[PDB]
RNA sequence: CAGACCACGGGAUUGAUAGACCAGACCUGGAAGCCUAGUAAUAGGUGCAGGGAACUGGCACUAACCGGCCGAAAACUUAC
RNA sequence: GAGUGAGAAUGCAGGCAUGAGUAGCGAUUAGGCAAGUGAGAACCUUGCCCGCCGAAAGACCAAGGGUUCCUGGGCCAGGCCAGUCCGCCCAGGGUGAGUCGGGACCUAAGGCGAGGCCGACAGGCGUAGUCGAUGGACAACGGGUUGAUAUUCCCGUACC
RNA sequence: GGUGAAAAGUACCCCGGGAGGGGAGUGAAAGAGUACCUGAAACCGUGCGCUUACAAUCCGUCAGAGCCCUCGACGUGUCG
RNA sequence: AAGUGUUUAAGGGCGCAUGGUGGAUGCCUUGGCACUGGGAGCCGAUGAAGGACGUAGGAGGCUGCGAUAAGCCUCGGGG
């Protein structure tokens, strides 16, 4: 998605792109992560284009989602329940919840959750 | 004189100056507005400004037998206490000094009328 | 360099008041039957029950 | 770098250029003992 | 696309502000799988393919919230 | 009768300001999530990922340190934050050798040095001796064990 | 170096994890709480009164309106 | 219409009231200084001065003591 406008997320753009991994991997698996608000947010574009790759059955779709996310269980959650669950949601698949702030540096914290109503 | 009620959390590990950013947050507010600022204000120095408000408060309401939602904080503030003076190495060997600072936070809550 | 003079109390005073927190802005929420108050940010949290509210 | 401080520690070097029998060894070094006693301090030598 | 912060400028459900989604434009340059030619490297078809960011337009799907703090006037003299 | 009067001596000591809630918070690896503990958790525990060293940033000796090791507690001080954690603090425990490394074996350089020679004195040297390892000689290897010891303890089989 | 005459050093309440405090008690005194006789200044607060955001200030001094308190008077609120 | 006038305090100053820190002052003392008059004027291979390590029922420091280890015996004072 749309780059990140300022210095990168983990300290370096590999770690980054390490960590937008490895949040997307927990929030596929537990449906919830609290991370840093800055987190979240840059979570949000990157989980949500995972779960486009996981809403259409495709096997290169799950190759990509694969060079993405590198955790078979994972992978299979996706394509297998995220998949069509948001069969009829037509984008965000998930949420920001702002929530207190770390008492450790005081940082902004959010929780992302997928959607569930429908 | 309305009836007050008095706390004092002395030689509290926080520096005089920083203990008072916080408290000029809720001085004169009701006690329950106090609290609830403490709670969300990002400062650190809250933590102990709001037990020694709900140390007052409380004081209020068993030792003096006051309404709870009649106590505003009349007077607090925070004073100097005791510093301790450690040693900080340097550059070229020279030894600078570090001041941990404490405070003295002394509130007082007043039963005003609704 | 270095501060060529002792500042006056009075441009201490002035320079430091400026160093102050700002109070946060709350806003009641209902939860567990009792109203509490936290920030508009933290709003959702609280009606969704991700706050802990002491 | 060659970041070698002074004092690289050494207990036999340090008895045997500082210790009690070197010192005791000579007039002067008895002298320091004696002196050192005299002063009252606990370690005499080293 | 405003910016050190602050400020400034838009939006805030009576909404397209941002993200996502859908398209497009662009960049790249022919994806994966399968089939075929191959003793194989590899090549051809499927197929201006696939992957994609910032640009464009749609689309309330996600977030702009059952909110909070500020914030409005002594009169008098003279002339008309 | 004076230790008799301080505002200056880049005076001395203690306590404090100013700078300022400022610089800095100590590399060139990087953390994240979930779940626990807790009053409190970015920093502790566990799990899973991610990343870093890998002629080391791994393992073990020696020097040096001296109990820092392990167990159980503590969180006022210290840790450049906080800390429930810690090489911190408290108590208790913990180091097992005929073979390992040393001495009881040996000498090198060097030291000391009976007498002795030299020197006003103090003392300087030095023979015989005697110490002096960084060297020579010298008998043990596998596996297991504890929360902490292991070629030491134990098991098996060897060697003085 | 200095609590107090004596430890009588806060059995049992409350807020807090603790620190610390508020009660209640001992004490002649807690304006003696193992941080302790007296408790100066520097320094740091808080409250009240006046004053200040058109101003060029060795930060005073001399005149000085206004405002805020005090002592008298008369017994009008104004003069000393 | 033209003139006359408030009242702000984000902050600051000054005065006062109240504190906190700090440990000056006053008053002290367990210590020290300078002397006076006396005693002793040496201790050591019968191992000195001075120590190390131990020693109490319990962890350390000081004191005492020395594997007979805060001590053993004898003779006196004392209650």
């Amino acid at each position: 998605p749309k780059p990140t406008k300022g210095p990168r997320l983990g300290g370096s753009s590999s770690h980054q792109s390490a960590l937008l991994a490895n949040l997307a991997t927990s929030l596929f698996e537990h449906g919830r992560i609290k991370t840093t608000e800055p987190k979240a947010r840059a979570l949000r574009p990157y989980a949500e284009k995972l779960i486009t790759h996981a809403k259409k059955g495709a096997l290169h779709n799950r190759r990509e989602v694969m060079k993405k996310i590198r955790d078979k269980d994972v992978v299979h959650t996706l394509f297998a329940e995220i998949g069509p669950f948001y069969a009829d949601r037509n984008g965000g698949y998930t949420r920001i919840i702002k929530v207190e702030n770390r008492k450790g540096d005081n940082a902004p914290m959010a929780v992302i959750e997928l959607v569930r109503e429908k | 004189e309305f009836p007050s009620a008095t706390a004092k959390a002395r030689y509290v590990r926080v520096s005089a100056t920083k203990a008072r950013r916080v408290i000029d947050l809720v001085r004169g507010k009701s006690v329950e507005e106090a609290l609830d600022i403490l709670r969300w204000a990002p400062q650190a120095a809250s933590e102990p400004v709001a037990k020694v408000i709900a140390s007052a408060a409380a004081n209020a309401q068993n030792n003096e037998g006051l309404d709870p939602s009649t106590l505003v904080v009349a007077t607090v503030y925070a004073d100097e206490g005791p510093t301790a003076k450690r040693i900080r190495p340097r550059a070229q060997g020279r030894a600078f000094r570090i001041r941990k600072r404490t405070s003295h936070i002394t509130v007082i809550v007043e039963s005003r009328p609704p | 360099a270095v501060p060529k003079r002792r500042m006056s109390r009075a441009n201490t005073r002035s320079r430091r008041a400026q160093w102050k927190a700002e109070a946060p802005g709350l806003v009641t929420v209902s939860v567990a039957g009792q109203q509490r108050k936290v920030p508009r940010r933290l709003l959702k949290a609280a009606r969704l029950g991700l706050v802990d509210l002491d | 770098a060659k970041g070698k401080r002074t004092f690289q520690p050494n207990n036999r070097r340090r008895a045997r250029v500082h210790g009690f029998r070197l010192r005791m060894r000579t007039r002067a070094g008895r002298a320091i003992v004696a002196n050192r006693r005299s002063k009252g301090r606990r370690a005499l030598t080293a």
